[PDB]
RNA sequence: CUUACCUGGCCUUGACAUACUAGAAACUUUUCAGAGAUGGAUUGGUGCCUUCGGGAACCUAGAUACAGGUGCUGCAUGGCUGUCGUCAGCUCGUGUCGUGAGAUGUUGGGUUAAGUCCCGCAACGAGCGCAACCCUUUUCCUUACUUGCCAGCAUUUCGGAUGGGAACUUUAAGGAUACUGCCAGUGACAAACUGGAGGAAGGCGGGGACGACGUCAAGUCAUCAUGGCCCUUACGGCCAGGGCUACACACGUGCUACAAUGGUCGGUACAAAGGGUUGCUACACAGCGAUGUGAUGCUAAUCUCAAAAAGCCGAUCGUAGUCCGGAUUGGAGUCUGCAACUCGACUCCAUGAAGUCGGAAUCGCUAGUAAUCGCGGAUCAGAAUGCCGCGGUGAAUACGUUCCCG
């Protein structure tokens, strides 16, 4: 992929990162029955004024290596060509071509 | 038609993997990840010092790499400063404490890659690809080998149509499993565009299965 | 008293024999009550029928895996074989009758590029 | 009333067998009885990787990776039953779980 | 449909735009780009331009319109035969 | 195939009977591996004729089988033995699935009855094939 | 978002590297304007080593070599892949014949899945191909006895539930066995071939992986790398909204049907494989339902997804565009998500389209196969009729090479 897709993968991950923890207190403070209905209201308008790339749904996996967005496999971490060379060179271990 | 690749289609017949470590499915991808940093890193900091093998191992919250050369001299260095940098700088990319161990390589003409690195540094400072070819196969079979084939493929002698040449002697028996080929696959980088160097060699079959290679 | 082990299409069944009235119970229950359709009550039954011995001996049967056919198949192999370690003199005409023989049949595995085992999605030259 | 329980884990079954048989006969030489050791199921998995940069759906790779697993218990620990246990060495590609 | 237990939604620099104007009482279009935004019954009586991914189309609320979204009023898509 | 012969594969009596001839009706009748279904069709057809005439199930079937048995196909030539039954057990299943009546099994029976006094599209079907081989 | 496209709004050594020059810990709070990118105010902190005159990250300001480009060339290339085709061939060294390029060997007779093997023969010898070595399934033995098992004993709330047992199933490592081994007939008298016994299995037992010398200037500069050409206040970078989902039409690949070998209702049986800690959830309550709340176990042969479906027994429908079919539309909802208008999945009420087995033509399949029935996973917040796997039930037909294709 390009640089600046790289860049911003990496942009959108600090963000949620740094807004990991509000967001998590906002969601259970709307959860709570506790809770008066105006502060689940409160709570529900701040989630909704928080910045749009803190939402992990914006997340997109890329290859570690090629940073391609298509075929990731998230056991590995790689896209298929990367995860096809490398697994043929013999430095995944564990992995054999399968016969049954 | 298209070949398999000969290390992969053994590589739990006859050959050892080059990882050995275990980790839960969390864990697996960031530690083949920095794996992966580690032998790139490698790779271009000991160009000029005939490194083949490189085998990473994580026994205990800790690693151990083992790097196989034909120059312990200039990996170790002159007083073992060299050594201890490398174990710094693994140490670091890696996040766990890291020891270097160094095997030394005392039939440099029976390694796949070490004959392709050469054929690429000739090609690269523009002998005849013929020549190279030649030379690298007589002395691999002088050497020892029971055989050798080696193939050049791309803008061969600066020509404007791309070809492929190939030479062998001896015996490489592709389709037996429990053979032991050594493959190699190298790059020249020459004014005129990439030339691609293929290097396969035969030493013997193997007996007794992976019982007797002792996985 | 005697014991024996049938097999067919990942269905395994354990066959205790003895010498009694007849009866005869599959994961305590009844032939009827445990097989609905009559041939694989008719295929259970067929070793001792053909031997003529339904009413010399007593079973006692468990099974586990596969479908209905191939938990009778694996019944009466374990019958079989129950009978012909209680009298090693049956086994000719047992063999004759084909009950010895393990089926090794098999479902075949599913294949790249291929609906299934054999099948190949439709093609055209048009 | 105090027993051992250790379990295995790795990629590869002749490495877990080799640690497994080191472990028993270093229990049985300290002078414990042990039970094991005990073959659990295997895990497989499985992947299909393109191997054609472009098109060319039916050309794939299929990998596998399989973990196996081995239980063993010891009983009536003798005093240096445990002791030897921590001083015996850990080799790579086998994870160890020991539970008192 | 959204769920009714989290009530409906307005994006919040349209509802103070909204709430402004009505405190007020400007006939001036308000100019968005919330397509996504519900119609309240705080805005009938009045006009919002709406975004609709190339020009700015005018829409007057009426009382019918409550409980729709805004972008149901600005087609995106051109088409008039083949 | 071209260089081979391939054996004919042997089907098991019927467990019931023990009668081949009834395995291989049973065959023809099953559509998509559904034996229950077809083995009741065929056990309530040899029933309902067995009550209404007492004739054993299986010499009466045998005796229409050999009615409806064709004896030569089509250029004349011989039709072998397997293919004659073959071709019988397609007729009076095709015919049989024409008539109107509450269930198959009745249909059946209703049918081979029919045929065992030579009134039925199988027979009527035979006779077609009589006259076209006067034709060669 | 992805996104590479469009509209509009913004930046210019740049979102990212190295090299130079100066200043700052970095970070952190609260707001305001704006669609956002951004811009402006506003708090706390101001840190780590130190031969301690400064250094380590990190950030900000300036300068230019430069960065950056999913822009072009697969007809400049590396790497990777399809195809003929799992087709059976492709070669080399001594000796002979030919002025010579070359030939012989490698041909001829049988046979085989195979240049597989046996005979004759100016030939005598070798390598890559075929086969075998690798994985899985079928029979038995040894080791192993828990979280899995329950034959015998005992107690039971009748649930391996509890003492207990190591027999059986299973789990999974290592082994044994099959080799024309034995008999009969044939073929040459050889290679072989046919029939029989024993044996779980008989002549290659079944399936998978493995694809020779080569052809197509075959495919990919948008995975990546790379020669050359082009842009540099833009063909680079940031943002909000829209589009990739359009619709007089044509084609390919599929799913569901046109019903009685069936539809609906009640009762009642039998699997395999795989997934689960940002997860799967026993049980109770609420709801017609999708679901919600409380709560329990599980880092899993221990708890869970989970109900297998076709099947069997009973009742009803009686050949009707129907108690078949389930498109389309109206009205209510649930969940994921900052957000379901363009453009999500699922639930309930109402509606109830075409469709009566489909021309010329054409496709797949030789046995646990076709057909039919259900179950799981990768991708993934949500979103499979596709793809990759798993088991249940389980057929018909092969006289032969005269024509069609290779």
């Amino acid at each position: 992929a390009k640089k600046g897709m790289i860049n911003r993968e990496l942009k959108r991950e600090k963000t949620v990162a740094k807004y990991a923890a509000k967001r998590a207190e906002l969601k259970a403070t709307i959860a709570n029955v506790n809770a008066s209905d105006e502060e689940r209201f409160e709570a529900m308008l701040k989630l909704q004024a928080l910045p749009r790339n803190a939402s992990p749904v914006r997340l997109r996996n890329r290859c570690g290596l090629t940073g391609r967005p298509h075929g990731y496999f998230r056991k590995f971490g790689l896209s298929r060509n990367k995860l096809r060379d490398t697994v043929m060179q013999g430095d995944v271990p564990g992995v054999v071509k399968a016969s049954w | 038609g298209q070949k398999v690749h000969p290390i992969g289609i053994r590589l739990g017949v006859v050959k050892r993997h080059n990882a050995n470590w275990y980790a839960n499915p969390k864990q697996y991808a960031e530690y083949l990840l920095k794996d992966l940093q580690v032998r790139e890193f490698l790779t271009k900091k000991l160009k000029n010092a005939m490194v083949s093998n490189i085998l990473i191992e994580r026994p205990s919250g800790a690693a151990k790499v083992t790097i196989s050369t034909a120059r312990p001299g200039i990996v170790i260095g002159k007083k073992g400063e060299d050594i201890e940098k490398l174990q710094r700088e693994l140490t670091n990319i890696m996040g766990v404490p890291a020891q270097v161990s160094i095997n030394e390589i005392d039939r440099p003409d029976l390694d796949a890659r070490l004959v392709a690195e050469a054929i690429a540094s000739q090609l690269e400072k523009r002998v005849m690809f013929r020549r190279a070819m030649k030379r690298a196969v007589q002395n691999t079979m002088r050497a020892g080998a029971k055989g050798i084939k080696v193939e050049v493929s791309g803008r061969l002698g600066g020509a404007e149509i791309a070809r492929t040449e190939w030479y062998r002697e001896g015996r490489v028996p592709l389709h037996t499993l429990r053979a032991d080929i050594d493959y190699a696959t190298m790059r020249a980088e020459t004014t005129y565009g990439t030339i691609g160097v293929k290097v396969w060699i035969f030493r013997g079959e193997i007996l007794g299965g992976m019982k007797q290679v002792m996985n | 008293t005697n014991y024996g082990t049938g097999r067919r299409k990942t269905a395994t069944a354990r066959v205790f024999l003895s010498a009694g009235t007849g009866k005869l119970v599959i994961n305590n229950r009844t032939l009827e009550q445990y097989f609905g359709r009559e041939t694989a009550r008719m295929v259970v039954r067929q070793p001792l029928e053909l031997l003529e011995a339904t009413e010399k001996y007593d079973l006692y049967i468990t099974v586990k895996g596969g479908g209905i056919g191939g938990q009778a198949g694996a019944i009466r192999h374990g019958i079989t074989r129950a009978l012909i370690a209680a009298d090693e003199t049956l086994k000719p005409v047992l063999r004759q009758a084909g009950f010895v023989t393990r089926d090794a049949r098999e479902v075949e595995r599913k294949k790249l590029g291929l609906r299934k085992a054999r099948k190949r999605p439709q093609f055209s030259k048009r | 009333n105090q027993r051992i329980r250790i379990r295995l884990k790795s990629f590869d079954h002749r490495l877990i067998d080799q640690s497994a048989q080191e472990i028993v006969e270093t229990a049985k030489r300290t002078g414990a009885q042990v039970c094991g050791p005990i073959p659990m199921p295997t895990r497989i998995e499985r992947f299909n990787v393109l191997t054609s940069p472009h098109v060319n759906k039916d050309a794939r790779d299929q990998y596998e990776i399989r973990t196996y697993k081995r239980l063993i218990d010891i009983v009536q620990p003798t005093d240096k039953t445990v002791d030897a246990l921590m001083k015996l060495d850990l080799a790579a590609g086998v994870d160890v779980q020991i539970a008192l | 449909p959204r769920s009714l237990k989290k009530g409906p939604f307005v994006d919040a620099h349209l509802f103070a735009k909204v709430e402004a104007a009505v405190a007020s009482n400007s006939r001036k279009p308000i100019k968005t780009w919330s397509r996504r935004s519900m119609i309240l019954p705080d805005f009938v009586g009045l006009t919002i331009s709406v975004h609709n991914g190339r020009n700015h189309v005018p829409v007057i609320v009426t009382e019918h319109m409550v409980g729709h979204k805004l972008g149901e009023f600005a087609p995106t898509r051109t088409y008039r035969g083949h | 195939p071209r260089r081979r012969v391939v054996a004919a594969r042997e089907i098991l009596p019927d467990p019931k009977f023990s009668s081949q001839t009834i395995a291989k009706f049973m065959n023809h009748v099953m559509q998509d591996g559904k034996k229950s279904i077809a083995e009741s069709i065929v056990y309530g057809a040899l029933e309902r004729v067995q009550e209404k005439n007492k004739v054993d199930p299986v010499e009466f079937f045998e005796t229409t089988l050999e009615k409806v048995r064709p004896m030569v196909e089509v250029v004349p030539m011989e039709v072998r033995p397997s293919r004659r039954t073959a071709l019988a057990m397609r007729w009076l299943v095709d015919a049989a699935a024409k008539r109107s009546e509450k269930t198959m099994a009745l249909r059946l029976a209703g049918e081979l009855l029919d045929a065992a006094e030579g009134k039925g599209a199988a027979i009527k079907k035979r006779e077609d094939v009589h006259r076209m081989a006067e034709a060669n």
